[PDB]
């Protein structure tokens, strides 16, 4: 999920972004990928997304609830590419396709 | 290396210049047809570079030949239909010669659908910057500017290759049933996942 919000901040430079663009263009990688097991429904991808939200790395823009679903909410990311890349790579056990993904 | 091959470029050449023209001829005062690349290409392979700058008018053209084979001319009480039979090599880019990432992929080519929909085979390439790449490609550039024929390894001689494929031609296969079935069943996953099928 970090490496599609990577890539949607280097797409469009500087904007924020919601749920359904990240499932989007995740499952338009994991279907690029012939048969790799990574067949997921949106619950289990949503409920990624909320402890995301928890450990305080996206944070919403102006605040609101109830007019505004935790869907289609303007996220922003907190975090430069080069950290993302020194941790990928201290990463223990990263796979090979998550990593070239993350390169492309 | 195809002796049956034309070679032309995309805006300089005309409808008229690709299918056939209708010229009156000065002695008999009446008109004849004067053929085009497409007919004088029977049987062989016409390749089309910078295919995009070619104007609408033309490709509808060139759209009977594409799929029908042949050409027909219906003008000036002139009437006749002419073989095609030919194979089409196209070069392109894409739209402001750059592959934007940010736009789809159907508004990345400016082609029509049925011209999109008659190619077989439909490649398009996508530079990236990695020094692998760059280092293999740099070796390869020099290497043939300074090294340029000691460094061609050639498992077979270009003549041994026509004359291979020239045996070759002739042949015609047959379908097999477990071909058949595999092919029905290969085509039933396909289609049931722009470029239509």
């Amino acid at each position: 999920l970090i490496i599609a919000m990577k890539h949607l901040n280097d797409i469009y430079e500087e904007e924020p972004f919601n749920f359904q663009m990240v499932y989007n263009e995740f499952q338009k990688f994991v279907q690029r990928k012939a048969h790799s097991v990574y067949n997921f429904e949106k619950p289990v991808v949503m409920k990624a997304f909320e402890h995301l939200q928890q450990l305080e790395l996206i944070k919403p823009m102006e605040r609101t609830s109830g007019n505004s679903q935790r869907e289609y909410q303007l996220m922003k990311l907190l975090l430069d590419n080069t950290q993302i890349m020194n941790a990928l790579q201290k990463y223990p056990n990263c796979p090979t396709d998550v990593r070239q993904w993350a390169t492309s | 290396f195809s002796p049956r091959a034309v070679y032309t470029s995309g805006k300089a050449s005309s409808a008229a210049g690709l299918t056939a023209a209708v010229v009156r001829d000065e002695e008999s005062h009446e008109f004849v047809i004067e053929a085009g690349a497409l007919m004088l290409a029977d049987n062989g392979v016409c390749c089309i570079d910078e295919f995009d700058k070619m104007d609408v008018r033309d490709q509808v053209a060139i759209h009977e030949a594409m799929e029908q084979q042949t050409i027909s001319i219906t003008k000036a009480g002139v009437k006749a239909t002419l073989n095609a039979r030919t194979s089409i090599l196209a070069a392109a880019n894409p739209i402001s010669g750059h592959y934007d990432r940010s736009k789809s992929l159907k508004q990345n080519i400016n082609l029509s659908a049925p011209i999109m929909s008659r190619f077989d085979l439909f490649f398009i390439l996508v530079d990236e910057c990695n020094e692998v790449t760059d280092y293999a490609i740099a070796r390869r550039i020099v290497d043939l500017h300074s090294r340029i024929e000691e460094s061609i390894d050639r498992v077979y001689s270009l003549d041994d290759i026509r004359r291979y494929l020239l045996f070759a031609r002739q042949f015609k296969p047959k379908i097999s049933k477990e071909s058949e079935d595999f092919i029905v069943e290969q085509y039933k996953h396909l289609r049931q996942r722009s470029w239509r099928i």
